[PDB]
């Protein structure tokens, strides 16, 4: 599963649904501290469709359960990141991604 | 990072008003989010020293400091009790915002490089007062000390008059009319008995001092001409002032240096009385809160206040010389401050080492802004950072202070500078010399040779180096723009000496000496410890001994000694919820390690301490015992109390020898090794002791994910000190199955290479950045407070070593 | 002065009467300053006033300087050495050359007036001359 | 955890004032205090 924190407020009322674009900004680390992704070190905001599977499962489900505007802290186990595979020489075995996300907007 | 439940958390954003409150009697610190609780608290931390608000930032921020009064309005009402804390700013000081350890600042030339700041300790404001009730008052100085209680309020009335006091029937601050005007018998007696205790008591201060009085002539005292008063000096009540009048009599260096020694003493006793009777310090009197803003030791008074009490002290001085009696200020016992270790007080300063040169003329410039100890000059690249500037062969310097050549020893050299001098730095490597000149004068021994040093062996070239003491600024140019240096032109130009960086596109870069203590590897050559890995022998596991080894004789060492294993043991991520052979099954599915240090006999039980520390220990304390450990308790409670939970952090989690000494064998050099066990269990985040097999009381809970090295902490009192022994225990896994993945199932004890012994280093060499963060502070108003500012980003490239969180 | 330290190195009479003096007077030069030839008075001067000398000489004459000595070493005489200077003064050290000299320059072109003066080549065929005699003296003193 | 891990990072600085209070046995200090500190403006990525 994933669990949602909220680091600052959205507006409240606009959530992403099925099918639309969501533009994000976010970094990842490991449960340990260790970062190993951030859209900010490219300088390019990250978009992706809901809906269509091309994130993991816990973002699929923690970017739904936020806001516009809205910052938040994702924690996600391993089942709903990566699982025993991992990530070959990114992400070890059965790891919990703790993700900064940032919803700029949607599309 | 600990989350904590506030109503509407958010990170820190524009309009948010933080509220700290710091309970010292707790001790506790809460914090308050827009006026609503923060539901957790820091409490039961170490209290040896002051605390500070503080704010701490990257760019791109803007703050305000609210301090109450008029150094910022508060936003909420303070909870009852707590002190505005602008109330704390000392008598001699003025309210303002600085940075916090800065080796280095701006200045109108450039950059300004600067040594150790003193501070003051939490026992700076404890009065401490000679002790002077034993003390018994000669019969001739009792007969004077009656007259003192009196006559000194006869002069006090005088001067208050003077300040336009009049006896008032009520004191009123518009009035400037005291009730305690009027004469000493007319004065309140409980009043009066604090006056007559005081005169009787500057007397026996005197003998405490051990200034001896007996009076020369008894007719002298006898001969008293008390100065009239006027009739605008008698208050309201009519009381007339009427101190004994001394024209005749005088002081000495010595004598009026024992005077302000009477002074300190006799603020330092009626600071103690108001502190029992409940007073404490405040910048703005509150006389019915029992806060006085002269509430402070004698050493800590403004200018005005000293002198005020060095005026009364002498004139009673002067009464007591006038009557006959002698006064001869107490011989003076040579003393030392020594308040820190020299070794590793200044502040050394050094061009990178890639810049030595190993040819040619160069020189630089060193101004001095201060006056006290700073010494400049050149160092080899090799320079050691714990060591005096010039108290070895690595660094060849001037000390300006008094005036002295520093290379492997002190000689007289040149002249004591001035604030604003500016001293130039020449090496000559043809000629191989060192020439010091001080505004452009060549500065010349006493034999009258105008070069510091010659026959200087070039080796691996020379570096502009400088050391600054506690206090001291200084500003090194290197000459990087040519029109900047003073006096270049002077003397250097002509003869052929080139700015040291005259041809560099970029600013040359500097390291300085850091005094944060670390561990490093105990050196191959180390004149004094030495460690010796033992292989495990059929009945002994794999070892590592210390030996000192210059024990006993003279040159020996004996210091406190910080020792901990180059490689930590991890605490699982996630905790477990809730014959004398191995059992296989239990051996290979156990998460509990064992290690041991033998204590050999001859090495004293009550100096060392066996445990483990973090990443973050950084004290290079030479008086250790387990009460300086860091420590903090942090409790995340409910919206209505409640607490949920409690967790306490340090860095060091140690038992004392001392706890497995018997009582019996207290006192005694025992014969037999002390060998103390550690066991961690990593699932559960459990640790545990035992001496010599019996279990200890003692045991720690720390959190998943922490990471510990073994540790020993000795003072050595033997040859042979201690060993860490990495055994195992029947059904419990040795620390190399902890440590290293590949040996994670292998219960064979094993102390591979990479595991060594390292000790705690007080320096280290640290190289400055060469931009800085542009950190705006001012005044925004009485109302807004203290602006903070900062706008411009900076970046660095981290270079993270893993094992050591560093 | 540095007339008067050529005429002491020049002759021989001069050295034997100034060592004389000293011994047998017992003047103490080290007093003064703060027996030997680094304790001549009339060498010291000249060592102390050399830089006012230095001074006068751009650095782009430091190559006419050079040459200068290389004759005077040659045992050539004053109208000699004058003579060389004004015929290859265009053996000057160029600026471009080296970046030594740029900063040297600047500093010297920095001083007022001295950028004023070296304008006239009888100036310079003057200047090295004087100062490269100086030198090569001062040079052959120090020298065993 | 075996390589040497590299990361830009920004610098920080700290900022107080010269108040100081402790605790010791029969110190003329008070024991407790109290201040505040508003945010005027903060760019929470000004960078990475
Ligand atoms: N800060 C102090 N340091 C030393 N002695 C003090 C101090 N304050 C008071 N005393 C002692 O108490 C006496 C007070 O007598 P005095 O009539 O001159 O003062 P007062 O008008 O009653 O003022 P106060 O309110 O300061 O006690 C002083 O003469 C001195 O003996």
């Amino acid at each position: 599963g994933v669990q949602v924190e909220t680091i600052s407020p959205g507006d409240g009322r606009t959530f992403p649904k099925r099918g639309q674009t969501c533009v994000v900004h976010y970094t990842g680390m490991l449960e340990d501290g260790k970062k190993f992704d951030s859209s900010r070190d490219r300088n390019k905001p990250f978009k992706f469709t809901l809906g269509k599977q091309e994130v993991i499962r816990g973002w699929e489900e923690g970017v739904a359960q936020m806001s516009v505007g809205q910052r938040a802290k994702l924690i996600i186990s391993s089942d709903y990141a990566y699982g025993a595979t991992g990530h070959p020489g990114i992400i070890p075995p059965h790891a919990t991604l703790v993700f900064d996300v940032e919803l700029l907007k949607l599309e | 990072a600990r989350p904590v439940t506030s109503p509407g958390q958010h990170l820190l954003a524009p309009e948010d008003v933080v509220s700290c409150c710091l309970d010292l009697s707790v001790p506790s610190i809460s914090f308050r989010i827009n006026g609503c609780p923060v539901q957790g608290v820091f409490e039961s931390f170490n209290l040896d020293g002051l605390f500070f608000p503080v704010v701490s930032f990257s760019a791109g921020i803007k703050v305000r400091f609210l301090l109450g009064g008029r150094h910022g309005e508060f936003k909420f009402l303070p909870p009852p009790g707590y002190a505005p804390c602008h109330e704390a700013v000392l008598p001699r000081e003025r309210l303002h915002l600085q940075p916090i350890k800065e080796y280095r600042r701006e200045g109108p030339r450039g950059p300004h490089l600067v040594g150790p700041s003193r501070c003051l300790s939490h026992l700076d404001f404890v009065p401490c007062p000679v002790d002077t009730i034993q003390i018994v008052l000669p019969p001739h100085l009792e007969r004077i000390r009656e007259k003192l209680a009196e006559n000194i309020h006869e002069l006090w009335a005088l001067t208050r008059i003077e300040q336009g006091w009049t006896y008032g029937p009520v004191r009123d601050d518009n009035k400037r009319l005291h009730p305690c005007l009027v004469n000493f018998h007319s004065l309140p007696e409980p009043e009066r008995n604090y006056n007559l205790q005081m005169s009787g008591e500057t007397l026996k201060t005197l003998l405490a001092l051990g200034c001896h009085v007996g009076m020369a002539d008894e007719k002298a005292e006898d001969n008293l001409k008390k100065t009239k008063l006027p009739k605008t000096y008698m208050m309201s009540n009519g009381y007339k002032p009427a101190p004994l009048d001394l024209s005749h009599v005088r002081l000495t260096p010595a004598q009026t240096t024992l005077v302000d020694r009477l002074a300190e003493n006799g603020h330092n006793v009626w600071a103690r009385d108001r502190v029992a009777q409940g007073w404490s310090y405040s910048a703005v009197q509150d006389i019915p809160a029992r806060r006085n803003p002269r509430l402070v030791p004698y050493r800590l008074l403004d200018e005005a206040t000293k002198r005020s009490n060095r005026d009364s002290l002498c004139q009673a001085v002067r009464t007591l010389l006038g009557y006959g009696y002698n006064i001869e200020p107490p011989d003076q016992e040579p003393s030392q401050v020594d308040s820190q270790s020299r070794g590793d007080r200044a502040r050394i300063f050094r061009a990178e080492k890639s810049y030595a040169v190993q040819s040619g003329r160069w020189y630089f410039e060193f101004e001095a802004v201060t006056t006290g100890e700073m010494r400049v000059g050149w160092a080899r690249p090799e320079l050691r950072p714990d060591v005096e500037l010039g108290a070895d062969d690595l660094a060849y310097v001037f000390n300006g202070h008094r005036g002295q050549r520093w290379h492997l020893g002190s000689e007289p050299f040149g002249r004591p500078w001035q604030s604003g001098d500016v001293v130039g730095c020449m090496i000559d490597l043809t000629e191989n010399t060192i020439i010091f000149t001080l505004n452009g004068e060549v500065l010349m021994s006493d034999s009258g040779s105008e070069t510091a040093f010659r026959d200087i062996e070039i080796g691996d070239g020379f570096l502009p180096v400088c050391s600054l003491g506690p206090g001291q600024v200084g500003h090194l140019n290197l000459g990087q723009d040519v029109s900047s240096l003073r006096f270049f032109a002077i003397c250097g130009l002509q003869e052929g000496f080139e700015p040291f960086a005259i041809n560099m596109q970029r600013p040359v870069t500097t390291w300085f000496s850091k005094s944060l203590p670390q561990f490093e590897p105990v050196p191959l050559e180390h004149p004094h410890y030495e460690v010796a890995r033992m292989d495990g022998t059929v009945d002994t596991p794999p070892c590592l001994r210390l030996t000192h080894r210059t024990w006993g004789s003279q040159n020996s060492l004996v210091e406190m000694l910080f020792l901990r294993l180059s490689l930590p043991v991890q605490f699982h991520q996630h905790f477990r919820c809730t014959d004398n052979r191995d059992d296989p099954e239990i051996i290979l599915n156990t998460t509990t390690y064992y290690y041991s240090v033998r204590v050999f006999a001859g090495q004293e039980p009550s100096c060392v301490w066996v445990g483990w520390v973090t990443p973050d220990y950084h004290q290079h304390d030479m008086s250790f015992d387990l009460s300086k450990v860091r420590a903090v308790t942090v409790t995340m409670g409910d919206e209505q109390g409640n607490v949920h939970s409690s967790l306490k952090c340090s860095n060091c989690y140690m038992v004392w020898g001392g706890d497995f000494v018997s009582p019996g064998q207290q006192g005694r050099i025992s014969h037999t090794d002390l060998v103390i066990g550690c066991l961690v269990d990593l699932a559960t985040g459990l640790m545990t002791f035992t001496a010599n097999g019996k279990e200890s009381n003692t045991f720690f809970q720390v959190e998943p994910n922490t990471k510990l090295f073994p540790a020993v902490f000795v003072l050595p009192t033997h040859q042979n000190v201690v060993q860490f022994e990495l055994g195992k225990q029947k059904n419990i896994m040795p620390l190399s199955a902890a440590m290293f993945l590949s040996e994670r199932k292998n219960p064979a004890p094993q102390c591979p290479p990479r595991l060594e012994v390292q000790m705690l280093m007080p320096v280290s060499w640290s190289r400055m950045p060469n931009h800085f963060l542009q950190v705006d502070t001012r005044r925004a108003g009485e109302r807004l407070g203290w602006a903070v500012q900062c706008q411009e980003p900076l970046m660095m490239m981290a270079l993270h070593i893993p094992e050591e969180n560093r | 002065v540095g007339e008067i330290f050529i005429y002491w190195s020049k002759s021989h009479n001069f050295k034997r009467e100034e060592q004389n003096f000293v011994v047998q007077n017992e003047i103490n030069n080290m007093s003064f300053l703060t027996y030997s030839v680094q304790t001549s008075l009339i060498v010291a001067t000249l060592k102390k006033m050399l830089p006012i000398g230095l001074n006068m000489c751009a650095p782009t004459d430091q190559d006419l300087i050079v040459l200068a000595k290389a004759r005077y070493a040659l045992k050539d005489t004053d109208e000699e050495v004058r003579e060389f200077l004004q015929n290859n003064l265009n053996l000057q050290g160029k600026v471009e050359g080296s970046p030594s000299l740029r900063w040297q320059m600047a500093l010297y072109r920095g001083v007022p007036g001295r950028e004023e003066d070296a304008d006239d080549p009888e100036k310079i065929v003057r200047r090295v001359q004087e100062v490269s005699a100086v030198l090569y003296h001062l040079d052959q003193t120090e020298h065993p | 955890e075996l390589l040497l891990q590299t990361n830009l990072i920004n610098y920080v600085t700290s900022i107080r004032p010269n108040i100081f209070v402790g605790r010791a046995e029969g110190s003329t200090q008070y024991g407790k205090w109290y201040f505040e500190v508003m945010v005027d403006e903060v760019a929470p990525f000004l960078t990475a």
